[PDB]
Order: structure tokens, then sequence, then C-alpha cells
RNA sequence: ACCCGGUGAAAUUGAACUGGCCGUGAAGAUGCGGCCUACCCGUGGCAGGACGAAAAGACCCCGUGGAGCUUUACUGCAGCC
RNA sequence: GGAUGACCCCAGGCGGUAGGGGAGCGUUCCCGAUGCCGAUGAAGGCCGACCCGCGAGGGCGGCUGGAGGUAAGGGAAGUGC
RNA sequence: GCUGGGGCUAGGAGUGAAAAGCUAACCGAGCCCGGAGAUAGCUGGUUCUCCCCGAAAUGACUUUAGGGUCAGCCUCAGGCG
RNA sequence: CUGUUGGGAAGCAGCGCCAGAGAGGGUGAAAGCCCCGUAGGCGAAAGGUGGGGGGAUAGGUGAGGGUACCCGAGUACCCCGUGGUUCGUGGAGCCAUGGGGGAAUCUGGGCGGACCACCGCCUAAGGCUAAGUACUCCGGGUGACCGAUAGCGCACCAGUACCGUGAGGGAAAGGUGAAAAGAACCCCGGGAGGGGAGUGAAAUAGAGCCUGAAACCGUGGGCUUACAAGCAGUCACGGCCCCGAGGGGUUGUGGCGUGCCUAUUGAAGCAUGAGCCGGCGACUCACGGUCGUGGGCGAGCUUAAGCCGUUGAGGCGGAGGCGUAGGGAAACCGAGUCCGAACAGGGCGCAGCGGCCGCAAAGUCCGCGGCCGUGGACCCGAAACCGGGC
RNA sequence: GGGGGGAACCUGGGGAACUGAAACAUCUCAGUACCCAGAGGAGAGGAAAGAGAAAUCGACUCCCUGAGUAGCGGCGAGCGA
């Protein structure tokens, strides 16, 4: 969720950036290895009560 | 082309 | 699981029939119409649902039968849809009707009315009628049905 | 477009719960005088029509 | 509205590529509606001249040819290294052209 | 018209290495059979065949096609009473 | 047979129009792709008596060409004369 | 009588010493654009490859007869055996 | 930045650096850092806008009690003729109104599907009113959109050339090269064209210009043919030429041999179509249905329009739909119901596999496929009909 | 102040036929095509002499749904709140 954080790795051609509200399959699967807040993992936790 | 001269008539097979 | 792994299952994603495109494919010139009716022109036939090539058809030789109705339409009055005891079986305490169109049984804007088919649980039933059957199941086993209008 | 039903089915037909087409018999609706007892009150019944014509009907009646 | 031109008439510019890649020379003719610019010395090519007033006895001569612009860097007139061109706001207002390397004004 | 110099079309055209008879064949064959005949390529001529060319037969029938016309065919409208 | 295409063995079927069904080839485009092939030569062209495939096709090699092309695995159609 | 110039009358309408003549090189109803991709139960055409199966030209009914509906006959899937 | 191949570096190599900027386009080939950009910011004297923020103005506003003054006229209302509505004369109301007749002012009038009563709803015969909706000449963004027979008719000086009296019709035609360095000068020639010289990495890249297929025309060479019968090939063997116990080219003799497509009971057929080559050219889409199939969930399944977010991120939204009960014309009853007097008969209906947990399934949602209905619905083709113009 | 123009869009005044009903006339196509008037950046509509059964709702416009339901219909083809 935070934005000072995707500003500073938007730019490299290894990372894919993303707002958990956002959290979609294509982009974990288009990806190698998954990296998440723990706030973002509460947010993916709670989308898949 | 644009304009077609008519064809003769045919024998008349009557 | 990357995206070169992704796969259908095998038959979800059939191919298509295409005819016209050749004669290895046994489908190709006249494209599996045959030769030279109505029915291989575009168009086509009339409805083969209903037509049968000039003849009274066979619906059309049937009776009609019942009050179709007329202007101005349908009359308005009091609908019931019936719910039967097994399927209040998973239900404590109370039920009536706004609590079994959240439960999918019963219909918005139909009366409710329970039908004998199962087994009575002792059970506050609010509703708009009941059966001969659901009654005598409802009261000999310690239910409370509560006739409303 | 949605299909439209086929109001003239609608009125001759029914559709049974397990998907037979059920209609009036025909053959009574005049020169009755004449005919027997075994006659018009066997025909005062449903029937089921036949099974390739009955699937017919039920195209025609899409939403029922 | 115009052609960007980060490089002037009259002003030493480095040749930064091609077959005369290292070449330095003065700007001597820029070409906006062609994005090119004219280098002393640079881009020579040979053309045939007719027989004529002004060219007899006639046969060839040597002309400077046009450079892309985008291949050419100016040499900057302070630490005499080639450059981009930054802006730089005088407290006047105006804005001069300014090498990035140290921080001269190229004008 | 013909020959020489100059300029140079056309419909048509599955491809062709394109003969006669007697048969055969969807019933009238250069193309199949059996014979007979026949070296290669042109030029001027004739019109028997290539079911020659041209025109998706006008006749005829067919289509629950069309149009003009008619009347004590049907049903309307104008007009008139 | 071994153990549910992992290859082997024995037996049988395999003329085909309308038509049913199955499995595949290739063309354009998308994801794979901020990748990978590419002036030590892309696509397209022209050859080939070579290799793989029953086939549709795919390789590979030489010439031409001079700047593009695009895998395995999938996705979509203005898809084969 | 013929003729120049200037004008008027048109599409189910004009004009016609009457031929259904003529109304811009085809008039039993002008031309253009539009409805419009009218409708055509008719004719034509319908494009890669391989593998398995493989019809019918009948019956009944039909302003039907070279078109259809149902059945018969082909094919695929699942079931019974 | 440097080196290296190269006509050319952005390719490759070595050492770095920026990134809220690695969207994209250029530059001699393939560049985050060369150029134009991009992210992120900034910006109007003048004109236009200003639905937002503020101010002003217009404007607006009580009770009882009496009185019965006003409350939209050729109108309501009835009848005749019609239109509108789902309503085609129907039991035909409602709204509208061409013709006739023709009121009342709230104890007035209209409506709730002829009509009457009752219970209700609403106040006709004056006007105005933003927003949410439509469209795309115009500007911008973006495509599992086209790529010069495509995409607009027009990439190009096209609604032009040209055709037509006119209304109207209506094309074709893009590309040298990195850079014109677009070939001085000489030779043949009237010129055109060429041969040299010169430029270029390349000149069968030379402007009649990228690539440069096919039909088609020619020059050169290998084999071959003037006693021979032919859908033109195929099988065999032999001769000659080429390439290196084999292969390629050719074809002399022998054998066999009825083009392709279409239509047909049946075609080589003397039945159709086609000169030949290149390119264009015909079963699709949307919504609905019906089977089958790949999944999700399962007495349940699923959202639509919208709302929020994103800027190729998804989520919210349960209104509604399908299913959970059938039978009957219906009232109605209900695991039953309908006919019937019937406790009669008959029609149409009603009832998973293991070990409380697991597999499965009614059903439903999505994807895919075949087929069906509605649309032009596989593509091309009438003769005609109709409208408005010329 | 008007007049004239503007690709579509809007409202009003008029208003076809092919076609479909496998013929055809009522019906369909369709108040579509088109002609005309007017308007504007939108137009139309709009503040109940409403709806229609709720002892209810509260202007109009637009989208989803209700619903191919109610009904309409040579009770045909179809049309459709
Ligand atoms: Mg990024
Ligand atoms: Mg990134
Ligand atoms: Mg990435
Ligand atoms: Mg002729
Ligand atoms: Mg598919
Ligand atoms: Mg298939
Ligand atoms: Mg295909
Ligand atoms: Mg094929
Ligand atoms: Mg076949
Ligand atoms: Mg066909
Ligand atoms: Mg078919
Ligand atoms: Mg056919
Ligand atoms: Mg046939
Ligand atoms: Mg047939
Ligand atoms: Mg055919
Ligand atoms: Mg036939
Ligand atoms: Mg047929
Ligand atoms: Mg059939
Ligand atoms: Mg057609
Ligand atoms: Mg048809
Ligand atoms: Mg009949
Ligand atoms: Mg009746
Ligand atoms: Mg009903
Ligand atoms: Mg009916
Ligand atoms: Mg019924
Ligand atoms: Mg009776
Ligand atoms: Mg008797
Ligand atoms: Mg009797
Ligand atoms: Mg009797
Ligand atoms: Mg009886
Ligand atoms: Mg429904
Ligand atoms: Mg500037
Ligand atoms: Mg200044
Ligand atoms: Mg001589
Ligand atoms: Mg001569
Ligand atoms: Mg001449
Ligand atoms: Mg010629
Ligand atoms: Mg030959
Ligand atoms: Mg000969
Ligand atoms: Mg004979
Ligand atoms: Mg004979
Ligand atoms: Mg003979
Ligand atoms: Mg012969
Ligand atoms: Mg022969
Ligand atoms: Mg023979
Ligand atoms: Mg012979
Ligand atoms: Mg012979
Ligand atoms: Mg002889
Ligand atoms: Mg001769
Ligand atoms: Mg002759
Ligand atoms: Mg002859
Ligand atoms: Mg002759
Ligand atoms: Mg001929
Ligand atoms: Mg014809
Ligand atoms: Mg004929
Ligand atoms: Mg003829
Ligand atoms: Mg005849
Ligand atoms: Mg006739
Ligand atoms: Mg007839
Ligand atoms: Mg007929
Ligand atoms: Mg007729
Ligand atoms: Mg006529
Ligand atoms: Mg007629
Ligand atoms: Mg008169
Ligand atoms: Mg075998
Ligand atoms: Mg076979
Ligand atoms: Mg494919
Ligand atoms: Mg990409
Ligand atoms: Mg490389
Ligand atoms: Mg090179
Ligand atoms: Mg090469
Ligand atoms: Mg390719
Ligand atoms: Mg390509
Ligand atoms: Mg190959
Ligand atoms: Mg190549
Ligand atoms: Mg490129
Ligand atoms: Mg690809
Ligand atoms: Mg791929
Ligand atoms: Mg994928
Ligand atoms: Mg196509
Ligand atoms: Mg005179
Ligand atoms: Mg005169
Ligand atoms: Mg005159
Ligand atoms: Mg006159
Ligand atoms: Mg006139
Ligand atoms: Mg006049
Ligand atoms: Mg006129
Ligand atoms: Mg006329
Ligand atoms: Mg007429
Ligand atoms: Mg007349
Ligand atoms: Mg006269
Ligand atoms: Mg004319
Ligand atoms: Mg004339
Ligand atoms: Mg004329
Ligand atoms: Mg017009
Ligand atoms: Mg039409
Ligand atoms: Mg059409
Ligand atoms: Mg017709
Ligand atoms: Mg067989
Ligand atoms: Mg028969
Ligand atoms: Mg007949
Ligand atoms: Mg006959
Ligand atoms: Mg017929
Ligand atoms: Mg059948
Ligand atoms: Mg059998
Ligand atoms: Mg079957
Ligand atoms: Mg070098
Ligand atoms: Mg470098
Ligand atoms: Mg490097
Ligand atoms: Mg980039
Ligand atoms: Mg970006
Ligand atoms: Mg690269
Ligand atoms: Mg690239
Ligand atoms: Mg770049
Ligand atoms: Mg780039
Ligand atoms: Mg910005
Ligand atoms: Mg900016
Ligand atoms: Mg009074
Ligand atoms: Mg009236
Ligand atoms: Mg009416
Ligand atoms: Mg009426
Ligand atoms: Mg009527
Ligand atoms: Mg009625
Ligand atoms: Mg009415
Ligand atoms: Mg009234
Ligand atoms: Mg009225
Ligand atoms: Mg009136
Ligand atoms: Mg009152
Ligand atoms: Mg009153
Ligand atoms: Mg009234
Ligand atoms: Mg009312
Ligand atoms: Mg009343
Ligand atoms: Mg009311
Ligand atoms: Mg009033
Ligand atoms: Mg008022
Ligand atoms: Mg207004
Ligand atoms: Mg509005
Ligand atoms: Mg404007
Ligand atoms: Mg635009
Ligand atoms: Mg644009
Ligand atoms: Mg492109
Ligand atoms: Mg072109
Ligand atoms: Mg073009
Ligand atoms: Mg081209
Ligand atoms: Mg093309
Ligand atoms: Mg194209
Ligand atoms: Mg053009
Ligand atoms: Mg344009
Ligand atoms: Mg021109
Ligand atoms: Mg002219
Ligand atoms: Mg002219
Ligand atoms: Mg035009
Ligand atoms: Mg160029
Ligand atoms: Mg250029
Ligand atoms: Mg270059
Ligand atoms: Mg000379
Ligand atoms: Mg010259
Ligand atoms: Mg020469
Ligand atoms: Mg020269
Ligand atoms: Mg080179
Ligand atoms: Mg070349
Ligand atoms: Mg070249
Ligand atoms: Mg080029
Ligand atoms: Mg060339
Ligand atoms: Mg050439
Ligand atoms: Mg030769
Ligand atoms: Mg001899
Ligand atoms: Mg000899
Ligand atoms: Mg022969
Ligand atoms: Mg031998
Ligand atoms: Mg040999
Ligand atoms: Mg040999
Ligand atoms: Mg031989
Ligand atoms: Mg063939
Ligand atoms: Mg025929
Ligand atoms: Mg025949
Ligand atoms: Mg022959
Ligand atoms: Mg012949
Ligand atoms: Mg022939
Ligand atoms: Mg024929
Ligand atoms: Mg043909
Ligand atoms: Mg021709
Ligand atoms: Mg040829
Ligand atoms: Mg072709
Ligand atoms: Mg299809
Ligand atoms: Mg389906
Ligand atoms: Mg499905
Ligand atoms: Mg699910
Ligand atoms: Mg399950
Ligand atoms: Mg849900
Ligand atoms: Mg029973
Ligand atoms: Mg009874
Ligand atoms: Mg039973
Ligand atoms: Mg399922
Ligand atoms: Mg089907
Ligand atoms: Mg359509
Ligand atoms: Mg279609
Ligand atoms: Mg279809
Ligand atoms: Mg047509
Ligand atoms: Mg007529
Ligand atoms: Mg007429
Ligand atoms: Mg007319
Ligand atoms: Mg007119
Ligand atoms: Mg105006
Ligand atoms: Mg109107
Ligand atoms: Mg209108
Ligand atoms: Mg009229
Ligand atoms: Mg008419
Ligand atoms: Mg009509
Ligand atoms: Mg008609
Ligand atoms: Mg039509
Ligand atoms: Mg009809
Ligand atoms: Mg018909
Ligand atoms: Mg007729
Ligand atoms: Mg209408
Ligand atoms: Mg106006
Ligand atoms: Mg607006
Ligand atoms: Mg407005
Ligand atoms: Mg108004
Ligand atoms: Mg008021
Ligand atoms: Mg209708
Ligand atoms: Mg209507
Ligand atoms: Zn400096």
């Amino acid at each position: 969720g935070n934005e000072l954080v995707r500003r500073a790795a938007r730019n490299l051609p290894w990372v894919v950036t993303l707002a958990p509200e956002g959290l979609n399959v294509y982009d974990i699967v288009r990806t190698e290895r998954l990296v998440m807040d723990l706030d973002a993992w509460e947010v993916f936790q709670n989308r898949i009560g | 082309p644009v304009y077609i001269p008519q064809p003769r008539p045919p024998h008349p097979r009557l | 699981m990357k995206l070169s792994d992704l796969r259908p299952n095998p038959g979800a994603n059939k191919r298509r029939k295409r005819v016209g495109r050749g004669p290895g494919s046994g489908h190709g010139k006249t494209a599996t119409r045959g030769h030279k009716g109505q029915k291989s022109r575009s168009g086509g036939l009339k409805d083969p649902r209903r037509f049968e090539g000039g003849r009274s058809t066979t619906l059309m030789r049937l009776p009609k039968r019942g009050m179709q109705g007329q202007v101005p339409g349908e009359i308005k009055r009091p609908r019931y849809q019936g719910v039967n005891l097994k399927d209040l079986a998973r239900f404590e305490g109370e039920v009536t009707p706004e609590l079994l169109v959240r439960a999918g049984l019963l219909k918005k804007g139909y009366r409710l009315k329970i039908l004998g088919e199962g087994e009575a649980k002792p059970l506050k039933v609010v509703a708009h009628a009941f059966s001969k059957s659901a009654l005598e199941k409802l009261k000999a086993a310690g239910g409370e049905p509560v006739l409303l209008e | 477009p949605k299909m439209k039903t086929h109001k003239g089915a609608k009125k001759r037909v029914k559709i049974t719960a397990s998907g037979k087409v059920v209609a009036m018999k025909t053959g009574k609706r005049h020169l009755n005088w004449q005919k027997s007892g075994k006659e018009i009150r066997q025909k005062g019944r449903k029937f089921v029509l036949a099974k390739p014509e009955a699937e017919r009907i039920k195209l025609l009646l899409p939403y029922e | 509205m115009r052609v960007k031109m980060h490089v002037k008439k009259g002003d030493t510019v480095l040749v930064a590529s091609g077959k005369y890649k290292g070449r330095v020379g003065k700007v001597k003719e820029v070409l906006p509606k062609k994005y090119a610019v004219i280098v002393e010395g640079v881009n020579i090519v040979k053309k045939a001249v007719r027989v004529s007033p002004k060219y007899p006895q006639g046969g060839f001569i040597e002309k400077e040819a046009p450079l892309h612009a985008s291949k050419v860097r100016p040499i900057c007139p302070a630490c005499g290294k080639p450059t981009r061109v930054r802006k730089k706001f005088l407290e006047n207002g105006k804005k001069i052209r300014v090498c990035a390397k140290c921080g001269g004004a190229l004008d």
C-alpha cells in the first residue's frame, strides 16, 4: 500500500509494482517470486475469506 | 468499356 | 507455475469445424450441405419447428383449451408457494416467510404455504397457509403453527 | 434478440414435469350427434404427443 | 512551432558518430527543417560540376555534407569537454544554455 | 484481293504431338477398338466437319417469378348520386 | 505382454459419392518478450539429386536480399482457391 | 409546306393525323439516388492434409410434384449385453 | 566513456552511471545514460469558458371564525368518424380530436377497463424549468484494427481526371541511397540510348530507381526430332551429355493409357465453365435456444445496470434470473392432483457410494464445440415494386 | 428582431414499397425509408384532473430488471406493454 515504495521500485525491469487491492493471478503467475507487506498480506487474506 | 452493341436475333427455331 | 505452463485441460478448448476449405477436409465444396435444395441456399428453410411443407401443421390441428385471458390482462390475486417440512429441517426456533426468502426456498412476492413432505420439528412456523397433512404432522411433533393473514 | 414464445403452442399444449407434451384429443368440436359415448368420453381426455412432434413443440416454449 | 536545435551556428562541436567520429569543428550552419548541421571540414564529398562560368575547366569540387543534428555534441568553452546542454535561468530572467559536466555557459 | 516497304487490330482460345473407314461409346468420335492411310514446315484458295463463333433459347414447359391489357373475377379508391 | 501411450508381441479390419466423426499442417495477430535469433546478414526471393514427416508440411545447404524476425506452451481469427 | 431563334407540357405522367409511337443511341410505363445486402423453393461457385465409418433416390402428407414435415436408411456419444 | 568488427555501432568486449524517467520515436545496424521525449513539475498580458467557491438581487413565509366571491369554455360531457396504447370492434375503458349537441366553480369536476353502487385516487380546458440522456463535422488518447487489390472513394494536387444534358457516377497513381555523393570529362549517336571515367558498402540501388515472384518474349548451350497416329504421360530397356556398384538431364523402341470442374441414371465426351499468370474472392457475428464438453459451487447457483479502484489490477453491487412440487381451464388442493357420486378405474406426478466425516450428484454460473431460432446469416445474380429528385 | 447554413443526433407535420405471412386482401415490413418545418449544443419531456390495490407511491428524462411476462393476433405470420 505504500506509495513511496512502489515509486522506488517501479522502473526496474524485474519488478512489477502492485497495490494490494490490485492483486490478480496473471501478475502473480507472470513473475517468479512474490513479495508482500504484512499490511498487504492482510488484504489478500481478507479477499479470500 | 461502357456500351454493349445488341446481339443479333436468333434464327427463329419455332 | 509460469505462463508457459498455463494450460486448458484436454478437451476444454475444442477446435472449430471449418467447411468449404478443400477436398482433404471431408467438408469442402458443397460445405456439408448436399446438392441443390432450399436448405442448401443461403436463407435456408422455414421454421423447421413448425412448417410442414404447406399442409396443416401438427400443432395447429390440436384444440385449444382453458381461459387464455383478455385485455386488460392479468387479475391480481394472492399467489401461494409451498415449502415442505423437509426443507425446514435446517432451521431452529422460528420460521417465517421473510426468513425463507433468504434461504432461497420461497420466492419473493409469494405467500408461504407449508406442505407435508418430510418430518415436522418442534418449531414456531409462521405462514399464510398450511396443509391438512402439514398441520397434523406439525402439531403431533411439538411445533407451533401461526396462521397469519 | 431473444426468442419469443410461440403463443399458439402455449394455448394448445402443456409441458409435463418430465418433459412430455400433452394436448387435448381432437375430433369432438362438432359433428357429434351420431358419435358413440365411448367416442366423446375418450376424446374428452388428454394425450401425450408422439416423441418427434413433442420435441418440436418444446423448442417453441423456451421459457416454460 | 520550432525545431529543437540543441546546437547553434558558431559554437564548436564534436562529431560523436559515423566515419568522422572524434572530429571537432565549428558549426558552420544549422539547417533546422532537415534537422541537420554543417560542421567545418567534416563530411567531405566530391561533387561533379559542369563546365560553365564560375566553374570553367569543370570537374569536381570539395563540399561539406550535412550531418544529422543528433550526431553532434557541443564542446564546453570552459571545461573543454563535450557535454549535454542544461538550461540555467539568470537573475535577469533570461535563460542560457549551460554545460553539464562543469557548469559553464555556452551562450 | 496478290507481291515488296511502312504502321498494325479483332472476336475466339482447357491444353494439343489435332488423319480415313467400319464399329464402339450418354444414341452423330482427330482423342476408344480394329483396320487403312500418312516424310517435315508453309503460301494462295473452297467452305463439308471441328454437334465452328456470337447471344446463360425468344418457342415450349417449370416458378405458389414479373410486368401491360381486360371483364357481369375479388376487394378497395377517385369521381358522381 | 508392462502396468492405465513407456514400447513389444499375436490376430483381424483398412474401395468409396452425399454425409457423420477423429487427428493434424500452415497463414495473420496476442501472451511467453525490458527476453532470445539478427549486418559474421532479418523477412521475402531463387535453387537443391540432402535430412525428418503417411501427408499437409518442417529442416538444412548454396545463391539473392538488405532489417527485421520471433521458441517451447497457450490465446484469438478478415486463416489456405 | 419546310426551317432558325425564343418558350410551355413528363413518368402511371406528358405528347401522339394512333405505330403502345415518342419523352436524350433498347419505353406495354424514362433516368438518377435511396428503401437495398428487396425476394430468388432457381443456376453457378465454395480454398490445407491424413485416418475410421458410410448413405438415398422409398412411404405418408403437402396450391405438393426439380421444395418441404415425419418416418426409413448413414454417423457420433453414453447405456444395456 | 573506451576498445573492436564494420561504409556506419546503438552489435560485441571492458569499466561505470541514472531512474518518481526501462512508454515510445529517432540517430549510417540492435542506445535507459547521443537526439526528441518519458516520470515528475511549471505556465497566460489577451480571448473563451466557468455546472465549482463567494457576494448581491429578484423572490419566498402565521392562525382561527365568518362569508359562498373566484378557481382556465365552444372546454368538460354525450353522440358520430378516427388516431395513440399490448389492445386488429373486442365486454373497449383510458389519452387525443375532425363533426353535432353542449355544462358546472368544490354540495364543482376527471379517473381506478362497458355499466351501476360503494370505497378510494386526482384537481382538465395558460406557461417555464437545470441535471442525469442522444450525436460526432471538430481536438486528443488507445488498439490480440488495415498495411497500398488492404484501410476512407482519395496515404499521391480526389470528390479530381474522365463519363453524363442533368440529377448523378467516379478511378488510377506510395518506397533511389546513410548521405545527391543524382554520374564532371571523354567516346559512338541528330537525339534517345549506350560505352568508359567518377560516386557509393552496394549502381541488374542510375532516377523507366528497395525487394523484384509468375504468365509472357529472347540469346547461348546439352540431349533430341523430317516413314510418323498424339489427354502428351507412365512403366521398361538401350543411346548420348553432366555429376562423382550411384545419381541428374534427354528420349529412341516396346507395354499400358478416354483432360479438369460442374451437373447427371449415365461424360473423353460433340453437355457447363475456364486464353494463361499474379493478387481479391464465399458458412460469420450478436442476442436467444438445445445437446455435448472443461471447470467452479452444490439445495442451492448466479449477479444486471451501476458504484469504487486501476490506468491493460481488480473489487463492490442480490435488484433480478434459473432451480428447490406437482396437478387442474380455473377456484383450488398438494406428494399428490384432475375426471368422477366413488373408499372405482385411469391421465399427469412423488422416493447416491463408501468409511457423523469422504467421494459423488439435483441444479446453476462461466469457458469451449456441434446444431437451431432472429437478423442479409455461405457468397455472387434478377425481371420487378416504392420514395424523393433530374 | 427575423431570413441562411451545420456530419450525425432531437421534436413536430406528412409518409411508401419490396419483403414476411412459403399465394393474398386484414396483418407484416413500419410510423421504417424518405419529403417538409423547427430547434439547439443537445432536443424532447417535466412538477399529477398521475399511477392502480399497496388501507400504497409521489415531476420528467435515461440505464438495468420486471418480460418475450401481461396481453394483442386471418388467435395465422407475427406484434408486444
Ligand atoms: Mg515501469
Ligand atoms: Mg517495471
Ligand atoms: Mg518483467
Ligand atoms: Mg456480342
Ligand atoms: Mg476456439
Ligand atoms: Mg475438428
Ligand atoms: Mg482450419
Ligand atoms: Mg481439405
Ligand atoms: Mg465427404
Ligand atoms: Mg451449396
Ligand atoms: Mg447443415
Ligand atoms: Mg448444393
Ligand atoms: Mg443432385
Ligand atoms: Mg440431392
Ligand atoms: Mg453446386
Ligand atoms: Mg436434386
Ligand atoms: Mg437438399
Ligand atoms: Mg430436412
Ligand atoms: Mg440473397
Ligand atoms: Mg430463401
Ligand atoms: Mg394446402
Ligand atoms: Mg377454440
Ligand atoms: Mg395466462
Ligand atoms: Mg393462438
Ligand atoms: Mg395446457
Ligand atoms: Mg365444444
Ligand atoms: Mg352409427
Ligand atoms: Mg354409445
Ligand atoms: Mg352421443
Ligand atoms: Mg364426460
Ligand atoms: Mg421467466
Ligand atoms: Mg525551447
Ligand atoms: Mg525572454
Ligand atoms: Mg517476293
Ligand atoms: Mg505489308
Ligand atoms: Mg505508328
Ligand atoms: Mg487481343
Ligand atoms: Mg501437346
Ligand atoms: Mg501429326
Ligand atoms: Mg444407338
Ligand atoms: Mg449401338
Ligand atoms: Mg462413329
Ligand atoms: Mg485418329
Ligand atoms: Mg489418347
Ligand atoms: Mg481403351
Ligand atoms: Mg481412331
Ligand atoms: Mg487404332
Ligand atoms: Mg484408308
Ligand atoms: Mg491454309
Ligand atoms: Mg469448313
Ligand atoms: Mg461445321
Ligand atoms: Mg456449320
Ligand atoms: Mg461456343
Ligand atoms: Mg443470369
Ligand atoms: Mg436458359
Ligand atoms: Mg436469351
Ligand atoms: Mg417444352
Ligand atoms: Mg412463364
Ligand atoms: Mg397457384
Ligand atoms: Mg410450387
Ligand atoms: Mg404470380
Ligand atoms: Mg411496369
Ligand atoms: Mg402484374
Ligand atoms: Mg376533379
Ligand atoms: Mg494389419
Ligand atoms: Mg475409406
Ligand atoms: Mg494452428
Ligand atoms: Mg512486450
Ligand atoms: Mg547476438
Ligand atoms: Mg556489414
Ligand atoms: Mg549472404
Ligand atoms: Mg514468416
Ligand atoms: Mg510477417
Ligand atoms: Mg524446404
Ligand atoms: Mg534467405
Ligand atoms: Mg527496426
Ligand atoms: Mg510469436
Ligand atoms: Mg507459439
Ligand atoms: Mg497465456
Ligand atoms: Mg473471408
Ligand atoms: Mg415558325
Ligand atoms: Mg420553329
Ligand atoms: Mg429553344
Ligand atoms: Mg401541352
Ligand atoms: Mg412536360
Ligand atoms: Mg412542369
Ligand atoms: Mg420533373
Ligand atoms: Mg412510370
Ligand atoms: Mg408504376
Ligand atoms: Mg396517360
Ligand atoms: Mg405528326
Ligand atoms: Mg440520358
Ligand atoms: Mg430513344
Ligand atoms: Mg430513352
Ligand atoms: Mg436520395
Ligand atoms: Mg428493407
Ligand atoms: Mg438482402
Ligand atoms: Mg417474390
Ligand atoms: Mg467399408
Ligand atoms: Mg419417393
Ligand atoms: Mg405444377
Ligand atoms: Mg415430373
Ligand atoms: Mg420447386
Ligand atoms: Mg429426417
Ligand atoms: Mg438399422
Ligand atoms: Mg441417430
Ligand atoms: Mg574502421
Ligand atoms: Mg562506441
Ligand atoms: Mg557492453
Ligand atoms: Mg524502449
Ligand atoms: Mg512509464
Ligand atoms: Mg538488443
Ligand atoms: Mg529490435
Ligand atoms: Mg533509444
Ligand atoms: Mg528505443
Ligand atoms: Mg504530468
Ligand atoms: Mg509533462
Ligand atoms: Mg359560487
Ligand atoms: Mg369518440
Ligand atoms: Mg389502432
Ligand atoms: Mg381504437
Ligand atoms: Mg385493422
Ligand atoms: Mg377480442
Ligand atoms: Mg381500447
Ligand atoms: Mg370519458
Ligand atoms: Mg377523449
Ligand atoms: Mg372532439
Ligand atoms: Mg367533490
Ligand atoms: Mg359533480
Ligand atoms: Mg377526462
Ligand atoms: Mg385512476
Ligand atoms: Mg368514468
Ligand atoms: Mg388518480
Ligand atoms: Mg383547475
Ligand atoms: Mg398547471
Ligand atoms: Mg427544456
Ligand atoms: Mg436534460
Ligand atoms: Mg464546430
Ligand atoms: Mg476522431
Ligand atoms: Mg484521429
Ligand atoms: Mg505494421
Ligand atoms: Mg497501389
Ligand atoms: Mg487505394
Ligand atoms: Mg507492394
Ligand atoms: Mg491484398
Ligand atoms: Mg492488403
Ligand atoms: Mg487510389
Ligand atoms: Mg482523407
Ligand atoms: Mg489527375
Ligand atoms: Mg459529355
Ligand atoms: Mg461535361
Ligand atoms: Mg458519388
Ligand atoms: Mg527512401
Ligand atoms: Mg529518402
Ligand atoms: Mg546504411
Ligand atoms: Mg558527336
Ligand atoms: Mg547520354
Ligand atoms: Mg554505346
Ligand atoms: Mg552513361
Ligand atoms: Mg560489407
Ligand atoms: Mg540484385
Ligand atoms: Mg538493390
Ligand atoms: Mg531500403
Ligand atoms: Mg529493381
Ligand atoms: Mg526490372
Ligand atoms: Mg534456345
Ligand atoms: Mg511406308
Ligand atoms: Mg526416322
Ligand atoms: Mg492415344
Ligand atoms: Mg521390357
Ligand atoms: Mg542414367
Ligand atoms: Mg532412362
Ligand atoms: Mg513410348
Ligand atoms: Mg482439379
Ligand atoms: Mg445442368
Ligand atoms: Mg441434364
Ligand atoms: Mg475429346
Ligand atoms: Mg472436344
Ligand atoms: Mg467440353
Ligand atoms: Mg445446364
Ligand atoms: Mg462450371
Ligand atoms: Mg475473355
Ligand atoms: Mg499461357
Ligand atoms: Mg489465381
Ligand atoms: Mg455455422
Ligand atoms: Mg451453444
Ligand atoms: Mg455449457
Ligand atoms: Mg463458482
Ligand atoms: Mg463437486
Ligand atoms: Mg454470488
Ligand atoms: Mg393416482
Ligand atoms: Mg367435479
Ligand atoms: Mg403411476
Ligand atoms: Mg456442473
Ligand atoms: Mg439443432
Ligand atoms: Mg439484416
Ligand atoms: Mg450473412
Ligand atoms: Mg447460420
Ligand atoms: Mg440482389
Ligand atoms: Mg404493380
Ligand atoms: Mg407498377
Ligand atoms: Mg418513381
Ligand atoms: Mg416523383
Ligand atoms: Mg438556423
Ligand atoms: Mg412524427
Ligand atoms: Mg418524422
Ligand atoms: Mg403516397
Ligand atoms: Mg404496390
Ligand atoms: Mg402490401
Ligand atoms: Mg405485395
Ligand atoms: Mg428484406
Ligand atoms: Mg409473400
Ligand atoms: Mg412466399
Ligand atoms: Mg405472387
Ligand atoms: Mg405500423
Ligand atoms: Mg434551419
Ligand atoms: Mg450536456
Ligand atoms: Mg436540456
Ligand atoms: Mg416543454
Ligand atoms: Mg399545477
Ligand atoms: Mg403483428
Ligand atoms: Mg407495429
Ligand atoms: Zn563545462
